[PDB]
């Protein structure tokens, strides 16, 4: 009764290609890779834990 | 040229004693998992054996090889004091470990409350102080020296290093060092063996149909046999040649003392068979 | 400036000193877990144990100046059981007088639950104390001839009383056979595995029995003693 | 109506397969690998008497809160390693903790089926319980704050609920899972959140509407952790069959799998990085591993713990990684 109506809502939704999503994630990672202390180690003069 | 080989074997003894004890020292301090109450006693024993191997044995080997003492009278007295100090302080730790195990097994509910870090440190300090009171004080104050002319000539000569004592000091040192801990250790381990046998009998009576004290026998026998066979023969002649002179030749005395020495190197093998110790050793 | 850091170190010392006092109480207490099927008598044992000596249900009591802490968690696929991997012992309560009731047989469900508990990844060290509750109901069932055990259990036909089977004082020979049949039926699973790390302690329990706390105390003492002996390789 | 339900299930898989132009690995094959990443412990916090089951950083990324099963809730200060508070607990079984975005309140929960809130910044300098929330019928598994007056909790009775701290009543409830709910994670804008259950499924709820939007499948066992990508359009899942998967909301299908043949232990926690390039996941084999989001190449192992790792967190500024374990020791890596 209630279960059969649930999949009806999720059946008709908008979907995009996998390639566009992959491009978006890779673009975000490439753009924000600069300000990541873990990827690029910070100088020891600006390390609070050292 | 037999002596030259006799040198070779001894050098291995010095290296083995130093090599065996250092692994025990580093593993306990480096790793926080191993820091327990009993490991403090084990560390104390390892340090005592380390001082043995570092200071006492090499000088004795040099004296044996060169047949002369070049350091002097003050240094030979200091060496004898260190020897007595390190021998006395190594036996008394075994009694402490035995009493600790007795308390742990016989009364398991009060074991956690009875012994903590503070009591362990106090006991270790007391043992070391009592050991120091027996070696340094009676030797440096010159209360042990003999009266016969040979001993007087030995003390007068600056190129001779021997050991002569009167009856009272020899008996007191032997009683304090070896005889007193022996009875305590025997009683403790007999009680522990009885408790283990009772537990095994109860287990057998519980579920015997669905499924004899050899493990306990072997485990107790290794320790008792090694300690006795190492330090018993020496502490008999030590009183034998003093009560009645001209019974035991010197070579026997030195041989028995050197046989008793190697218990310091044999101890870590017996007291570091825990799986955690093996894992730590494999890591290093 | 440095004035703030001076007061900050004071706060640490007060807290660090307090943790030392709380360590002594935590290290000198024993925790137990109550398990069993429904309608077995878990709370009945708790009520007798609580009264004499003093979400989730917990109980504090003291015997011979020893701190004891008992808690009951009261649904298949138990995910929370991984937390109780450091308790002293596990108390299992089973109604042995419920072999003829179906909800499959209740006794078979209890056996399945016990087998599942015994072979667990996290409970590979914790021992089990077993209570075979509701003895008088089983005695009454066996005394009258009806609903024989052989009807529900086929292995009862080829079972005989073991030689080392102490009978109850004045008990009829019929009830003892069934009692020990059930007891060994539970003990077989325990003895099938374990590798000597943990053992099982069986007991016979009723609703009016008062010596339960003595049994728990003795079994806990034996568990700790055996653990120490195994650790020292003296067993 | 059983046959009607299965008809719609086959339609979903038809549309999902049609949109799969190419795999993620093929597109990101030309990306230069990050290399080897090695970090060393900077601090070690001591003072917990038993195992540790929860941890949460602060917004300032200086103060963190930890929960233990000995009945304590200690607030540390990673910069100087000084305890600031220690709240006693009425129940000794605690499975979760949280820290307010404003820093004024701290939550707790566990097997007592009750959530508790403590008011840190109070007069007279004594922390006391501000509110107890009741209504669940199973042990709590996770809880997160939205603001000073709202909280979202997930329990073990296959439900999730949204509370109101001022009145202590359930504004709304979410249902649909067929198994115990194990974790959740809010969106960066706090408008959507996910939930990993024990039936090998994850959903995408809506806070304002209070009804499910999407359902993701693929795991072969229970789900133990979940976390959003920093963008907010993807999330990663961690199960106890030694696999991690990266899902996508817009593409509505699994994107990439992080598995190794030499690992057969479960996963207890996952977390991302500041830039969303590294995926750190704990393990039952006493250590932690560092993955690569776009390549599935391991790039370092953190093995400084003597027991299993039960929690893992990364500061907001992305400067340190805090881990907890069952040996009662926290560690800060940089
Ligand atoms: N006649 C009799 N009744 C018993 C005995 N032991 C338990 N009971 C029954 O058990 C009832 C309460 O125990 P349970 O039904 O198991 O309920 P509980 O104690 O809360 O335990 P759980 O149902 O597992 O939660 C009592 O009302 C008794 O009637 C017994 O030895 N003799
Ligand atoms: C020369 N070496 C000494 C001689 C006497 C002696 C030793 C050890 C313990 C004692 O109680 C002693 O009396 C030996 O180590």
């Amino acid at each position: 009764r209630k279960l059969v109506e649930q999949l009806k809502m999720e059946a008709n939704i908008d979907r995009i290609k996998v390639s566009k999503a992959a491009a978006d994630l890779m673009a975000y990672c490439e753009a924000h890779a600069k300000e990541d202390p873990l990827l690029t180690p910070v100088p020891a003069s600006e390390n609070p834990f050292r | 040229v037999w002596v030259v080989g006799m040198g070779i074997v001894m050098s291995l003894i010095v290296l083995a004693i130093v090599f065996g004890n250092v692994l025990v020292i580093t593993a306990i301090a480096k790793f926080e998992r191993l820091q327990t109450v009993t490991n403090y006693f084990i560390t104390s024993l390892a340090c005592a054996d380390l001082v043995m191997g570092l200071a006492v044995v090499p000088f004795g080997a040099a004296h044996i090889l060169t047949k002369t003492w070049t350091f002097g009278n003050f240094w030979c007295e200091f060496w004898t004091s260190i020897d007595v100090l390190c021998v006395t302080a190594s036996i008394e730790t075994l009694c402490v470990i035995a009493v600790d195990r007795y308390f742990a097994i016989t009364s398991p509910f009060k074991y956690q409350s009875l012994l903590t870090k503070n009591k362990a440190r106090v006991i270790i300090l007391m043992v070391w102080i009592v050991s120091g009171l027996t070696s340094f004080l009676p030797i440096q104050m010159h209360w042990y020296r003999a009266t016969h002319q040979e001993a007087i000539n030995c003390y007068a000569e600056e190129t001779c290093c021997d050991f002569f004592t009167n009856q009272a000091y020899a008996i007191a040192s032997s009683i304090v060092s070896f005889y007193v801990p022996l009875v305590i250790m025997v009683f403790v381990y007999s009680r522990v063996f009885q408790e283990a046998k009772r537990q095994l009998q109860k287990i057998d009576k519980s579920e015997g149909r669905f499924h004899k004290e050899h493990k306990a026998l072997k485990t107790l026998g290794i320790i008792m046999g090694t300690f006795t066979l190492c330090w018993l023969p020496f502490f008999i002649v030590n009183i034998v040649h003093v009560i009645q002179d001209n019974l035991i030749r010197k070579e026997v005395y030195i041989l028995l003392n050197w046989i008793g020495y190697v218990n310091s190197g044999f101890n870590p093998l017996i007291y570091c068979r825990s799986p955690d110790f093996r894992i730590a050793f494999q890591e290093l | 400036q440095r004035n703030e850091e001076k007061a900050q170190r004071e706060a640490n010392k007060k807290i660090e000193k307090q943790l030392q006092k709380d360590k002594q109480v935590y290290r000198a207490t024993h925790r137990l877990l109550l398990l069993g099927a429904g309608e077995s008598g878990k709370s009945t044992i708790v009520k007798q144990m609580r009264i004499l000596h003093v979400g989730i249900f917990e109980t504090k009591f003291q015997v011979d100046k020893v701190n004891f802490h008992m808690f009951d968690v009261g649904d298949e696929r138990r995910k929370w059981i991984q937390c109780f991997n450091d308790v002293t012992a596990i108390i299992f309560v089973v109604a042995s007088s419920s072999y003829n009731m179906v909800i499959t047989n209740r006794l078979q469900e209890a056996l399945n639950l016990f087998k599942s508990i015994w072979n667990n990844r996290w409970l590979r060290t914790i021992s089990v104390i077993l209570f075979l509750n509701k003895q008088d109901l089983l005695a009454e069932k066996v005394l009258a001839g009806k609903s024989k055990i052989e009807d529900y259990f086929p292995e009862f036909a080829r079972y005989t009383t073991p030689e080392d089977a102490t009978p109850e004082p004045g008990e009829d020979p019929r009830v003892t056979r069934a009692k020990y049949f059930i007891r060994d039926e539970f003990l077989r699973i325990s003895t099938a595995s374990g590798d000597g790390r943990h053992y099982c302690y069986p007991h016979f329990t009723c609703a009016v029995d008062t010596e339960n706390i003595r049994r728990v105390f003795n079994d806990c003492r034996d568990i700790i003693q055996r653990m120490h002996l195994r650790q020292y390789e003296l067993l | 109506l059983r046959q009607e339900a299965e008809q719609l299930k086959n339609q979903i898989r038809d549309a999902r397969k049609a949109c799969a132009d190419a795999t993620l690995s093929q597109i990101t094959n030309n990306i230069d690998p990050v290399g080897r990443i090695q970090m060393r412990t900077r601090r070690t916090l001591r003072g917990h008497l038993a195992k540790i089951y929860a941890m949460h950083w602060g917004t300032d990324s200086r103060l963190l809160v930890s929960a233990s099963q000995d009945g304590k809730l200690i607030i540390w200060d990673s910069y100087t390693t000084n305890k600031v508070h220690a709240i006693p607990l009425r129940s000794s079984w605690v499975m979760t903790c949280a820290y307010a975005p404003s820093g004024n309140y701290v939550a707790c929960g566990g097997l007592d089926n009750i959530c508790s809130i403590y008011n840190l910044k109070t007069r007279e300098g004594n922390v006391r319980v501000s509110r107890e929330l009741a209504g669940h019928t199973g042990y709590l598994s996770c809880c997160r704050f939205l603001d000073d007056n709202q909280i979202v909790t997930s329990s073990g009775d296959t439900t999730c609920a949204l509370w109101d701290i001022e009145t202590g009543q359930q504004t709304t409830t979410f249902t649909g899972h067929t198994g115990d709910v194990m974790s959740l994670s809010l969106a960066p804008d706090t408008r959507l959140f996910v939930s990993g259950a024990c039936d090998a499924s994850a959903k995408l709820w809506d806070v304002r509407e209070g009804m499910c939007r999407q359902t993701f499948t693929g795991h072969e066992s229970d789900i133990n952790a979940i976390c959003f990508f920093p963008n907010g359009n993807a999330f990663a899942t961690g199960s106890d069959d030694a696999t991690c998967r990266l899902f996508d909301l817009r593409a509505d299908q699994e994107l990439m799998t992080y598995s190794h043949d030499n690992i057969i232990c479960g996963i207890t926690s996952v977390s991302f990085s500041k830039s969303g390039r590294l995926l750190l996941a704990g393990y039952d084999d006493f250590n932690c591993n560092v993955w690569d989001a776009l390549k599935a190449d391991r790039a370092g192992v953190l093995a400084g713990h003597d027991n299993r790792v039960s929690c893992l967190g990364v500061t907001d500024d992305g400067m340190a990684v805090a881990t907890g374990s069952w040996d009662s020791f926290l560690k800060i890596w940089n």
